[PDB]
């Protein structure tokens, strides 16, 4: 009596059954779902000519509103509905097509790159689709779907049109990095590849996962700029902003050169009028463009501590005050070395100098914290150095309240970014940090877009899921597979700024980080605050860190070191292991179990093939793909709450039914003691820094308010275990 | 029991057939601290 609307346009009776028989296939196999549930929480209202598109996206809503603790599984039976879903929309059946007729299909239209035609015969690309196990689709999870759907499978974002599904990305993502390959040993890299990421042994990041093969080469998810303290600089800083925010970047700016409201121009001609102008002109730039069409650009600026403004730009997110000394919409990392501190602690005072008054102390805040000290107490004692006087109680005060209200004013430890790094600090000193404080590269200022002085910092990314590897002696294949498809990546891909191109090809910086480490913890029944864990994330990041160097120490044996290889501290023959802070003996004793020493000269004759390899990134978005927990964080929930853009998704922890007493919940933590020392243990093998949190619950104190007591001292405690970098701060919503 | 166990395959019929900052430091506190 009632129609209902197809696919393809033509119309026919209403008929239950088909959506009966469309959830008995979600749910088969599954544990405590039902059918009828799903149905009727649906509340699906029938009217005459209603699209069948539309019937089925409101059951794949109910039944992942009902992803619960008790029914856990439900997160398959989404996923299966929206899989299914996924399907129709770009091939208009369930089976996909043979690899090849995709190929051409997608190249004529403009989403895929041409050059998958000329560098792979009709030959190889049949001999890919049997490397290709389209039943991969039904292990993802609801929340690995959603994501796939609304950011990495190649879509219309102005149409809505999927034109891919999830195998044809990992695919064609191999193909893509070892397209350059020679052909006798091409197609095994890429099914081994293949079979790392479509398996969840390798974890990609978002700009790799919906970029690489597609028309626009642009990857490398972190762009670090250093702005020089000019207008011609700036302009130059802000015309890379723009460039690398609108193909897939997050940057971070480096403004803690520019010289303090009132400072002298062209000796008196002008009035400086400060920082808060320049940085309102970088936020729009940030603001300006889309990340690639993914989604918004994000940026982390960066200034010292001691700078004359830093009372002004310590309050520029909160959503007190005018519109003019506000600029809310960047997060802000506060630059902090050992002189620093130690005025905290024995109760005296921080002076604040303008970068312009006072010569070499801005470099030496970097480099060398003996000539810093020097310059520092010298330009105190001289009364003609214009200067403000501030209690170093209360500077950090202000900082930490600013840190906690909006979670987003971060701390760099300029001086262990610095004495515990890949780089020399005479040659190539480590000024900033990026987005989410887990890289830490070498930087130059521009003075033009196209200043080929300059030196534009890129970092590409991917993670280790500790979740799916069964023995640490599986991470030296994976380190290969890793290491030679972001190398070869360095090459493949495009460079907007020329500044950006010369530190990419000088130094191959590489972020290689690891997804489900809380995972890892429950299988080995470790918790993160009582310090169980300790010796075991040694061991660990150990082999991580062996195995990355000597994939990359492989490549360099076949392919050449980076060029400039010679301004590392690998070439000196110092390894992570000499320059780590000392104090993490107190907390982990576990002895170093691979041959370091043979590495070591491996590393003096044949160099590193990347200047860095290891950084901790919080892969909020791909760590989703394999339904692991994100990063070295522990979940919120066994069931977590996360955002997207058709709305809420649940995510449960993966291994719930046999591992829910071993997980510890993030709000379950007394502290973050236990947290920090995880991090410096993991720092004493990671080249740039790691994405460390810090989590306050107010219910946890005394009159339902968190204490600076307790800020500061873990703030304290995790530069005493040489942690580089603190991102997040957590406070708890109840 | 004549059949296979199974979980409740209509669990809806239930329904029916029942019924800020502590701005604080001490700094002696914070000196006992060693870097
Ligand atoms: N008209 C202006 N208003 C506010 N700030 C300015 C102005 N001109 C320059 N600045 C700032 C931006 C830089 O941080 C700093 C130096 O600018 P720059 O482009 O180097 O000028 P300049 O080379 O002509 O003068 P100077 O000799 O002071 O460097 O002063
Ligand atoms: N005649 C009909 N009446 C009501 N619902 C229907 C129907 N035919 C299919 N559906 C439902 C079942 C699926 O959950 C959803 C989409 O199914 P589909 O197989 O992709 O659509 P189609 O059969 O139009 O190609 O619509
Ligand atoms: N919303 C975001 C998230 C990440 N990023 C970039 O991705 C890097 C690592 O973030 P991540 O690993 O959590 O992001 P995904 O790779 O999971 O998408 C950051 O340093 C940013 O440069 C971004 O630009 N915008
Ligand atoms: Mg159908
Ligand atoms: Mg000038």
């Amino acid at each position: 009596n009632l129609l209902v609307t197809k696919r393809d346009g033509s119309t026919e009776r209403i008929n239950l059954d088909k959506i009966h028989r469309v959830l008995d296939w979600a749910a088969e196999g599954l544990h405590n779902v039902s059918i009828s549930q799903v149905e009727l929480r649906s509340h699906i209202q029938f009217y005459d000519g209603i699209k069948t598109s539309d019937i089925h996206e409101t059951i794949i809503k109910a039944a992942a509103d009902l992803i619960s603790r008790d029914a856990p599984d439900y997160q398959y039976l989404a996923a299966r509905l929206a899989i299914f879903h996924l399907r129709k929309k770009a091939y208009g059946q369930f089976e996909p097509p043979a690899l090849y007729d995709h190929v051409v299909k997608m190249v004529e239209m403009g989403k895929y790159d041409n050059h998958l035609l000329e560098d792979y015969t009709e030959e190889e690309f049949k001999q890919m689709d049997t490397f290709i196990d389209h039943d991969r689709d039904m292990t993802f999870s609801y929340a690995a779907v959603k994501q796939l759907e609304g950011k990495y499978l190649v879509q219309n974002r102005v149409t809505g049109e999927i034109y891919e599904s999830a195998q044809f990305l990992y695919i064609l993502v191999a193909a893509c990095l070892f397209s350059n390959y020679p052909r006798e040993t091409r197609l095994q890299y890429v099914k081994r590849f293949y079979d790392a990421v479509s398996t969840f042994k390798i974890s990609l990041p978002t700009p790799i996962m919906s970029g690489v093969r597609t028309p626009t080469r642009q990857f490398s998810s972190c762009v670090l700029i250093e702005c020089g303290d000019s207008l011609d600089s700036i302009n130059a800083t802000s015309s890379a902003i723009v460039k690398y925010v609108s193909q897939r970047a997050g940057i971070g700016i480096n403004a803690g050169r520019i010289r303090a409201l009132g400072s002298p121009i062209r000796g008196g001609e002008a009035f400086h009028t400060g920082c808060i102008p320049f940085y309102k002109h970088f936020q729009t730039a940030v603001k300006s463009c889309s990340q690639g069409g993914v989604r918004g650009g994000a940026a982390t600026l960066f200034y010292p501590m001691w700078h004359l403004e830093v009372e002004s730009l310590l309050v520029l997110k909160n959503n007190r005050g005018v519109e003019g000394n506000r600029v809310r919409h960047m997060d802000y990392g506060v630059q902090i070395n050992k002189l620093m501190y130690t005025r905290l602690l024995k109760g005296e005072d921080i002076t604040l100098f303008s970068p312009s008054d006072v010569p070499g102390l801005y470099d030496a805040f970097f480099a060398d914290q003996e000539e810093f000290e020097r310059l520092y107490t010298k330009y105190e004692k001289d009364d003609s150095i214009r200067k403000q006087r501030v209690k170093a109680v209360e500077l950090f005060s202000l900082m930490m309240q600013e840190r906690a209200s909006t979670g987003r004013i971060y701390i760099q430890n300029v001086d262990h970014c610095n004495t515990h790094s890949p780089f020399d600090p005479a040659i190539a000193p480590v000024r900033q940090s990026n987005l989410c404080l887990e890289i830490a590269l070498p930087t130059k200022p521009l003075n033009d877009v196209n200043d080929e002085n300059g030196e534009i910092a890129l970092c590409t990314l991917s993670a280790f899921n500790l979740g799916a590897i069964n023995n640490l002696d599986e991470l030296e294949e994976l380190a290969i597979l890793a290491v030679r498809a972001l190398d070869a990546l360095l090459d493949y891909q495009d460079y907007p700024i020329p500044a950006a191109k010369r530190g990419a090809m000088g130094r191959r910086t590489l972020g290689i980080g690891v997804i489900n480490f809380a995972y890892y913890l429950a299988k080995h029944g470790k918790r993160y605050s009582d310090g169980s864990a300790n010796n075991l994330t040694h061991k660990t990041f150990e082999a991580i860190q062996y195995y990355l160097l000597k994939a990359s120490n492989e490549l360099a044996k076949e392919q050449g070191a980076c060029p400039w290889f010679n301004e590392t501290t690998y070439a000196k023959g110092i390894l992570p292991i000499d320059t780590y802070k000392k104090d993490l003996d107190t907390i982990a004793n576990e002895p170093l179990h691979y041959d370091w020493e043979a590495l070591r000269e491996s590393i003096k004759t044949h160099g590193l093939r990347n200047s860095t390899l290891s950084a901790l990134m919080p892969s909020e978005t791909s760590s989703q793909i394999s339904n692991a927990t994100n990063g070295i964080e522990p979940p919120r929930g066994y069931v977590s709450i996360k955002a997207s853009k058709d709305g809420i998704l649940r995510q449960v922890v993966p291994d719930y039914e046999h591992l829910h007493d071993a997980y510890e919940l993030l709000w379950e933590m007394p502290g973050n003691d236990g947290y920090l020392q995880l991090v410096g243990i993991m720092q004493k093998f990671i080249d740039q820094s790691i994405s460390a949190n810090t989590n306050y619950d107010p219910s946890r104190f005394p009159s339902g308010k968190v204490p600076m007591q307790q800020l500061l001292k873990d703030l304290l405690t995790a530069y005493k275990f040489g942690v580089k970098t603190l991102y997040y701060q957590n406070t708890r919503d109840g | 029991l004549p059949f296979q166990t199974r979980s409740n395959p209509i669990p809806w019929i239930n329904t029916w057939l029942v019924s800020q900052i502590d701005s604080e430091v001490d700094t002696d506190d914070l000196s006992n601290f060693q870097l």
